[PDB]
């Protein structure tokens, strides 16, 4: 169960490896609206990492 | 970074409590 | 500038404070979509960490 | 323009971001000196936060 | 000692206070250089939080 789940553990599970694909990503474009670019990155890759 | 997380707890308090000075 | 500096430099400076804000909020609340919860978070707040 | 911002987004805008990772790095290195260590990392990486 | 204390404390012990204060000027001046100004609030208060 997810909510029990100590913090580092939860983060581990739902949004740390898709967010360390769009660092890398961001890193590597360095696009002009990198905050924007990163929420666009999240969302556009989301189904790839859950099934809602 | 973890400790990264606790600087940020840290500086959004200081923050924070500025709003009230 | 920007393109120039190193990998960490350049996240440090663009994202790596509203992410880590977002975490800590996203870890408390646990909300149930938390990849869609960050993405809406940086939208939300970036307005705190650069001026668009 | 920096000057109206309210004072969080003037400070998340300004310092935020280097003084996370100087925070970060002096709570892992524990240096005797810590507010001189600080004001140190300041001013040797204000060049890549400005 | 402050080398055994957690994050928080160890933070809370050496920078914190003297930070809290420089942070509070800075907001209240907004000076031109603020990475440079809050660098040198450190080093100019220092020996009185220490």
């Amino acid at each position: 169960d997810l909510q029990s789940l100590p913090t580092r553990a939860y983060l581990d599970q739902t949004v740390v490896p898709i967010l360390l694909q769009g660092l890398a990503v961001l890193a590597k474009e360095r696009p002009p609206n990198p905050i924007e670019f990163l929420a666009s990155y999240l969302l556009k890759n989301k189904a790839q990492f859950e099934d809602r | 970074l973890y400790k990264e997380q606790i600087a940020e707890d840290i500086v959004w308090d200081i923050i924070d409590e500025l709003e009230q000075i």
